[PDB]
């Protein structure tokens, strides 16, 4: 029997050689491989394949998966392939060919009576995003992030308090404990950061032993060499990560002094470009070092016409600065530079910047991490063409380079890659299903630990789930005990050992961080470039090997006005 | 057509049938109004109401359940009472009985 | 009023449609959510007027044309579905390829 | 003392002989009995009866009820009577005369200091509805159903997944466990159905032992004779119910073959008319058998002008059919027949069809089970006049026949009638209070296990609860631990024995199903007719004893445009 | 170094001698004291004081506070002072000078790594309000009250039932238990009242032993001398409070008879003015007695043009009265008197009335207790000028007198002042932060037990928390386990001893009431006046020492149309 | 704006009234929820204008007539109650038999 490729594509989604446009951008992906056996694809519905004795077997629950995503087009750092995805016990069981071994060939993902089906034909499936720069200003951020496709949120805060407005810090044992307990109510995996600004190591050890998986150094609390050294020493001891927002004022020293204080120890630099904070005007030079894991916050991504204009007042409100105090405004202005903002985009395209994050409600937009990452990719293809690593007539490599920025790289940086970060066997089943037309903008389904946690839902009283109004509503994976079973609360090895979970009576699944001190720039997937970068002290021009690094501001962007009501 | 309308059959309902009744003249000697409910033990009403308390013992107003009789200051009127039923045990009010009768 | 969840939910659709209505009035080419909201609200009012499901399935395809919406929008909306209380109860109206 | 009947009716509600119109329909009910003693009615308010020493006694909590519904007009399968209702320990204590035995005669429901009062004079009180065809596509359905007057929901699903979109199945132990845990968060009694489509009995026993109270056979998973037999065998073993959606395609055989496979064993046939699924075009003939408990889903109830038109696309979306595939559209069309749709209404009026259900968001409307049942009753009275069993000038019997369809009959069919289904002593206090003008459309109060769970509520900041806007809002009976104490999670006898509740740490009250295999058509209250019914293979005409069974489509219906904003 | 007072005020808020207008009223407060050391004030932000080694020290968590409110202008019954507030372990640690003792002088509130910061410069901080007349008609009331600045709610009810609509009673052990369990879900401290109307003491003891912290006597349940005596006897035994709504009908006797029944025992009289219920027309004379703690419900506060007009129908709906029954309307009218309504305002100004409350959705507005209290103060200053106790050119004393009405006095009256009621060391950290322009109308932050529970929040996806739309949204202090740790459920000494908390498995912090029988009028802070008051039986004129007490109705009020959208 | 729950709740009433307003404009006979919403919104605006409670209790009975609503509707609404912020604070307006 034969079938045309177009009819086939309409029925089971695209196959090897077919290309798909990502949303309304100029980025095209090409199916690299298809793990199916033509003619044996599994499809669900009336009179379809997945039925008793046919595509569904007689195996007991232990011998089959709980959930199968049929005919999915996977986009991950390791490849863009067509395959079925099997989920068992809330984790990724396998990526291959689903069906019934009794009558079908090459079945690697067995479907039985205990198997639920999610039809992914014509859909793109990716891993849940990981935002590592969250300011816990309000609990509503969790739902906003989940809807965008982010399933893991790492950050700090206690609510809408001055300290949290400006920093990602959950200060001390009491607040850390309260926030860990509150985390059980949120539908996303959570890890907390404590206040790392102190020169007494014991004050830090207490926080780590209390539950935080990292320490935040912020200039608002004093990003001095002494504080930085103290935090890094404790980090090396307890296997936790350090996030840095350096001394913009150059008060205690210049960028080189801070780099000296770090002394080659592993550290994650937040908003490395500078606008969000950091040694003016050369904090961006940090991406040249092997021990630095550099990330960008999203307001500067990508460089557009209105970027500069909106920054001044945003800066002031966030850091509690007074526009009437000359020194306060001067220091705000020293952080906003067209030169570094333009260069940042190119550095991401080259893989010098390895992560993207939000900086939620503190000079960052919580629901726009994924969206903005793809806009940068689009603008870079438009301006720079194909990457040197690109093969074939597609943007497969660029796509892999950019998706790694908000998935696997953030996971590696914070020591949670053993649990999440990618679609790999054994990892928690945090998956996002997208319709090609809405890729990176509005997902069709968001799965947390094997259960759908949120998805667009139409009229509740309708005869079908599709009638208007269709808007995002929480599903069973976000309800009470089901939620606790489908989410993870990350703890430090010390906290886990001290029995913090039992003491606070945390009800969600617990996971421990590890490998935070051993990760380096070379480990960042598709983003390990260490450029010979310099910044002109007077002009602020960024140069790599003497070449000027710059770009043009966008007047219009994809994934914008065609999708949003406001 | 009126949604949920009633079609009450014409006639009347006889209340508290087969129970002993008695009429008493009551006069409000107070300077403030006094209103009495259908099931209040009449013998224990506000002391300002002057009447034969002895006769009203174990009685209440023979009026539709939930309604009341109002006595403005100086108002004098004859009311009909009906005897309590059940165990005929009076508890509460002004605490004058607190037991059977 | 004793508004049930579904009635309150429909109020959201109505409001979204008001936004689109005013932008169309300005002469703007509507985007994805605006188009869906406008056509959907039209159908709901049709049901209130007492029009049949059959009539609306056709009328709904003449609310917006390809020239009144942004590029790609017509293809993003292969159909629109909405339910409303007709004189004979709740019914589903499915409009295929509403924008041509 | 004397009082006119009109004044009396205005004060305490109607009494023996008075008639009341149900909403805006042509159905009239007549008060058959009044359990009060004229002159001794209890009323609450300033200067009323329920006061210390008067209508309220001196008994301790153990000797009085927790809640009393005063002067209620009860409409249940056993009668339409005027009486007070007493609730104690979350259950129906008694139906009779409330008050204080110290001074009042014939008191059967003692009121004391520990008694709360709900004024039901002028109101109609019914048992909570029971929907047995729920697709757990989204958790929001629970609130929608509760608002309509449905307090028990039986079905299956895992969320908005392909399998659940089309079937009422919670596939396997993992999903069953997750959904049982999630159930604790919903304000309705819940019972789950597993996937019954398999030819290996052990695969079914696992699901039952996991917690499901029934097994769903659906054609989308393969409704073959082998699967049907396997499920019924396990059902007979474990005392659980089987719900069937037969082979529409006639792929494995015709209706008679399926009936043969069932072999006289008890089974609940979903949407027996056919549109929702089943052997085309004669699945409706199933209602002639003694072992079949037939129900209808609501889109076809009642037959109206727009019914046919809306069905095709509804069908396609639900079952994941492709309108471009000729065989897919042909099979959709074979399910929609004016002939069977028209006959279904009459069969309900005759008592051949015993239950009504939704088929929530899968060719059914979750908030319209009660509403549509009464519209059918109205249309049938209009077209057929009084029933043969009707006595007096009222529609009392027809009302009893129809209310049984969504209350006691669904309870009997699924083995939960020992807990819910009617207003009888010992049963859980799931009651719905209605104003005659809004009967079956919008309830005044919804009580779950003795506590008000949801009700219309006005301005929260207002001086009284009546000012606008008045809309349904959750009450205390739907809050955290109170909810857990007022709702029931139904388990199979096996699951209960295996300690599933303790293992999953379910917090709600647990109830076990029993008597699923012994129930038959003769047990359906007021709906036990087994007609000699036939369907013409070419014309699809339905005939009972050779007589053509048909009806006319409604152009306008009551309980519609006069009550809803949209 | 020197700085102008205006520049100083703009930077750190006002200091000694500066005056501030409360919202848009004519009330002005003057800073009486400032506990800072000029030049050493702590401020948070980029390049500010609170940084490592500077304003932040090296102490371990145990040696520093968890939260500090910097440069707050405290308004409490004891004073109006400028100071820093320290919070530790969810309680008020100290009021003084915050900072680092290593380099700063006079530090009483140590700031360390474990300290979170809330900037209160330019803000007014008060204790959370305490409403003691709550009808639990719906759970939504809790959020409405919290938003207004009320953190503790005492009352009774079971939901929207007839009994609760009219009375603040949670009838019996079953309902009491259910409501205690439901309380864990609400973000406010809660204490319940049982039905006190019964002449059998054991029926009351059961309720107290079940968990109620007080008993409500209401006329709708029979406010007879026998019931009143019975309740007071049990109250004296179990150390709980009694709230009274007397016999308006004068059915069992006149006001003097009720006062005789009370026999000098401590009792809290609800809506002492009369409109909300009580002996017509002289229940207001109760405020002359030493054992009476008198409060006002809010609809009559303050006397305005539309006050009388809105009362009749409000009265009828609340108490289930029939407008067609002459006696029902006559009794409603006897409760509404311009004379007593006008006098009530003046009596509050004189300190004869000690508390203000709502009477939520039962002739009272739950979100308007604080708001209306300040409107009365404004109207009284406008009409009567300065109080005799007033010193200086400010309204400091009047402010102290009025704030005590909804904070400390309600706490003293119900035996919970050891936990809440004022900003004093050792008390639970229930604090409300206000911007002077919105004082008493819309708070900037509401803190429950050390955590922000609710606050105005802008666009969740915004780059900062300030962009529109800005509306009140629940924060972390109102989420699951965090909430349980930050709220208190008050129990009677008996219930606490019987292990009610463990039995019901209550998860929130538990507090016990005590000192309810020993409190008297002389103990009411700034409101201990016992006036020689009389009421004319025919004209209803109120006189104190023969002088006529009256006031004029307001045509326009502050804290009204300038702040609300509707 | 710092909108409290009650202010947001009133926005729901306002929107429901917009729906009714437009349908009345079309010449349709209003149903139960539409009538309640329309009259209620009218009163709220009256309060914003500064009218007295007494004035509104009367004016509210002249917003809709029996001929502008569906049969049975007048009897389904024995009265309408709504609160709003008058110049002198929140007050309750009760309109008895609003539709005659
Ligand atoms: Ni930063
Ligand atoms: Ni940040
Ligand atoms: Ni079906
Ligand atoms: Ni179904
Ligand atoms: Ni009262
Ligand atoms: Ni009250």
């Amino acid at each position: 029997s034969n079938i045309s490729r177009q009819a086939y594509a309409d029925m089971f989604g695209p196959t090897v050689g077919d290309k798909v446009r990502l949303a309304d951008t100029e980025l095209w992906i090409e199916v690299e491989d298809d793990l199916t056996t033509y003619g044996e694809e599994v499809k669900f519905g009336g009179g379809k394949v997945i039925r008793d004795g046919m595509g569904q077997g007689q195996m007991l629950a232990a011998d089959c998966v709980d959930l199968v995503l049929t005919n999915a087009l996977i986009v991950d750092h390791w490849g863009i392939v067509k395959a079925d995805i099997g989920v068992k016990d809330g984790r990724i069981f396998a990526i291959g060919k689903a069906g019934n071994p009794d009558i079908q060939p090459n079945v690697t993902i067995p479907i039985g009576a205990a198997t639920e089906v999610i039809a992914a034909e014509g859909k793109i499936v990716t891993a849940g995003g990981i935002d590592t720069h969250i300011h816990w200003i309000c609990p509503q951020q969790a739902e906003e992030a989940l809807v965008s496709g982010v399933t893991t949120m790492v950050g700090g805060g206690t609510g809408p308090a001055a300290g949290t407005h400006a920093t990602t810090c959950t200060p001390g044992p009491w607040y850390i404990s309260r926030m860990l307990q509150a985390a059980d109510s949120l539908p996303v995996n959570i890890g907390l950061l404590g206040k790392g600004n102190v020169s007494q190591p014991d004050a830090l050890r207490e926080q780590v032993a209390a539950g935080v998986i990292g320490l935040k150094i912020q200039e608002d609390w004093g990003a001095t060499p002494a504080a930085i050294d103290c935090a890094l020493t404790v980090a090396d001891e307890m296997d936790i990560q350090v996030a840095l927002h350096s001394d913009t004022l150059n008060e205690s020293g210049f960028v080189e002094d801070t780099l000296a204080a770090i002394g080659g120890r592993t550290i994650h630099t937040f908003h490395t470009e500078g606008a969000g904070g950091g040694h003016a005007p050369d904090i961006i030079t940090a991406c040249a070092h092997p021990n630095i894991l550099p990330s960008s916050t999203n307001p500067t991504l990508p460089y557009t016409l209105n970027t500069i204009d909106e920054h001044l007042d945003m800066l002031m409100v966030c850091h509690h600065l007074d526009p009437d105090i000359a020194e306060d405004v001067a220091f705000a202005e020293s952080r906003i530079r067209r030169e570094t903002i333009a260069a940042e985009d190119v550095l991401h395209d080259l893989g010098a910047f390895s992560l993207t994050s939000s900086d939620s409600q503190a000079m960052g937009r919580v629901g726009e991490v994924i969206l903005r990452t793809w806009q940068v990719a689009h603008r870079m293809k438009v301006q720079r063409g194909a990457l040197a690593e690109e093969t074939g007539d597609n943007d497969n490599f660029r796509v892999k380079r950019y998706i790694a920025k908000y998935t696997i790289n953030p996971a590696l940086t914070h020591g949670i890659a053993h649990e999440v970060g990618s679609i790999e066997v054994g990892k928690l089943a945090d998956l996002v299903v997208w319709s090609p037309a809405f890729f990176g903008v509005k997902p069709a389904t968001v799965i947390k630990g094997g259960m759908i946690a949120i998805a667009p839902m139409g009229d509740i009283n309708a005869s079908i789930p599709t009638p208007q109004p269709v808007h995002y509503r929480p599903m069973f994976g976000a309800l009470g005990s089901a939620r606790h079973h489908c989410r993870l609360t990350f703890l430090s090895q010390a906290a886990a050992a001290n029995g913090v979970a039992e003491r606070l009576n945390l009800r969600s699944a617990i996971a421990v961080v590890k490998g935070c001190r051993t990760v380096q720039k070379a480990d960042m997937v598709h983003n390990s470039l260490q450029p010979n970068i310099t910044v002109d002290a007077q002009t602020y021009e960024v140069r790599v090997d003497g070449e000027l690094i710059t770009s043009e501001p966008a007047d219009v962007l994809p994934m914008a006005q065609r999708y949003f009501l406001f | 057509m009126i949604p949920g309308e009633y079609h009450v059959k014409p006639g009347q309902i006889a209340l508290n049938t087969g129970r002993a009744t008695c009429r008493v003249v009551v006069e409000n000697h107070g300077d403030r109004p006094i209103q009495v409910g259908s099931h209040y033990h009449f013998a224990e009403v506000n002391p300002a109401l002057k009447f034969d308390r002895q006769q009203a013992a174990g009685y209440r107003l023979n009026i539709p359940a939930g309604t009341a009789v109002r006595f403005e200051p100086g108002q004098k009127r004859e009311v009909e009472l009906v005897a309590f039923a059940g165990h005929r045990a009076v508890f509460g009010f002004r605490g004058e009985v607190m037991g059977p009768l | 009023m004793e508004l049930t969840p579904r009635e309150k939910d429909k109020l959201l659709l109505f409001t979204a449609a008001l936004v689109a209505e005013r932008r169309l009035a300005r002469g703007l080419k509507l985007n994805y959510p605006e188009s869906v909201a406008l056509i959907s609200a039209f159908i709901m009012e049709g049901a209130r007027d007492g029009k049949s499901v059959a009539s609306l399935m056709e009328e709904g395809r003449h609310v917006l044309t390809r020239e009144q919406v942004m590029e790609g929008v017509p293809e993003m909306i292969p159909d629109i579905q909405v339910e409303a209380t007709f004189p004979d109860g709740s019914k589903l109206v499915t409009v295929h390829n509403p924008i041509i």
